[PDB]
């Protein structure tokens, strides 16, 4: 009947004392839990073991700004002076043994974002279709979006300054250094590429829009 | 210098069977429990159970009682996860993890094995060169299935200034782009090549970037 409850997301200001909560099921309020940290395309990594009295031991690769605290069924992971590198998903876990049978349960995980970082406007790099793709009667236009922070953007495309939505696919952002990047693709036929005066990648970031265009001519 | 190294990505059709492996090195395999953990795309971790590496006795979490089988080959220091009668929602990255039991925690993890369960066919990428102080060159890795692909530049010798972007997915085909930024004085006088690997189709593509 083991249950671990975690909020799905949390945000903290850069340099603040951040606190994440994992809550045990009532009947397991005295249990020792484990915290894990996970980044994109990587396995989780142990952060610390945390007991009901708040005592804790921290893992390989964890700096001492991380600490644990406890109150009742609640288990807290605190990060002093939180840094952008601390953005990750934090997952709590708990084990038990029941009639010689081991059981383990993970919480849902909490995605942590660090706010209050220096803002940075996107750089756009655009590429026309290759001659190789055009020979296959297709044209993919590529818009690489880089050097931006925070991570939220919206991307639209225009053809001769008019909205085009069919054939647009935009990636999620990923973290490079402390900033972010994403890509957007406009899939056309070769005839569409050849028939327009311009195509424009339009990126909105923090409510401000930047544009870069391709001219088939 | 303990490591857990898993088998590569796999694409399987619904109803088929897959066997994923996890090879331990740097310690005595039979002295620590090996656990299995499922992570569906965009979802949390789910403990599947564990296997006693001495006795070979598996323990399954309730949601994994049925189609799942843990086994061992102790002489190869390897644990296996077999999933039978595959379902679409078996699509996930599966991790093996060692448990130590001063402390109780998962102390070593495999890198993950990404399983895709789909009726769509394996498709190698089409790779296209992208040409226009610094210049940015690119490669478009178009229309592959399943994930993932890896991209390097000049066989890994070009690492600074490389950005590989997340894939997009549309109608059972993924596409991504990778870029490298180099001094304009060095191109095209010095050749630049992207190297793309698509493990699930056992394909490798080199593409030289030449002026358009």
């Amino acid at each position: 009947q083991l249950v671990l409850t975690q909020s799905s997301s949390a945000s903290f200001s850069l340099g603040a004392s951040a606190k994440l909560t994992c809550t045990l099921s009532r009947q397991h309020s005295t249990y020792t839990i484990e915290w894990y940290q996970q980044q994109p395309l990587k396995p989780p990594k142990f952060v610390m073991e945390l007991k009901k009295d708040g005592s804790h031991s921290t893992g390989d690769g964890i700096p001492d700004r991380f600490s644990g605290s406890s109150s009742g069924a609640h288990r807290y992971l605190s990060i002093s002076n939180i840094q952008p590198e601390d953005e990750a998903i934090y997952i709590c876990g708990v084990g038990d043994t029941i009639k010689e049978q081991f059981v383990y349960v993970f919480g849902g995980g909490t995605k942590v974002t660090v706010l209050g970082q220096p803002k940075s406007t996107p750089t756009l790099t655009v590429f026309p279709p290759s001659s190789e793709e055009l020979k296959e009667n297709k044209a993919t236009l590529v818009c690489l979006i880089s050097n931006f922070s925070p991570s939220g953007v919206t991307v639209a495309w225009k053809a001769n300054g008019t909205p085009i939505t069919q054939g647009v696919d935009t990636s999620n952002p990923t973290k490079e250094g402390n900033k972010f990047m994403a890509s957007s693709f406009l899939h056309l036929t070769s005839d569409q590429w050849r028939s327009h005066n311009s195509f424009t990648c339009q990126v909105t970031h923090e409510g401000d829009t930047v544009e870069k265009s391709l001219s088939p001519a | 210098s303990i490591q857990l190294v898993q088998s590569g990505p796999e694409l399987k059709k619904p109803g088929e069977t897959v066997r994923i492996s996890c090879k331990a090195s740097g310690y005595s395999f039979t002295t620590y429990g090996m656990n299995w953990v499922k992570q569906a795309p965009g979802k949390g971790l789910k403990w599947m159970g564990w296997i006693n590496t001495y006795s070979g006795v598996p323990t399954y979490a309730d949601d994994f009682k049925g189609r799942f089988a843990f086994s061992l080959e102790t002489s190869a220091s390897t644990a296996y996860l077999q999933i039978n009668i595959l379902k679409n929602e078996d699509t996930a990255t599966y991790f093996c993890a060692r448990r130590r039991s001063y402390s109780n925690y998962f102390d070593y993890w495999g890198q993950g094995s990404t399983l895709t369960v789909s009726s769509a066919k394996t498709t190698p990428p089409s790779v296209y060169p992208l040409a226009p102080s610094m210049v940015t060159l690119g490669c478009l890795v178009k229309g592959y299935f399943p994930e993932p692909v890896t991209v390097t530049w000049n066989s890994g010798s070009l690492s600074s200034g490389v950005h590989t972007f997340p894939a997009v997915l549309q109608s059972d085909l993924y596409t991504l782009s990778s870029s490298v930024t180099v001094p304009s004085s060095t191109w095209p006088s010095q050749t630049v090549t992207c190297n793309v690997a698509h493990p699930a189709s056992s394909t490798k593509v080199d593409k030289k970037i030449v002026p358009r």
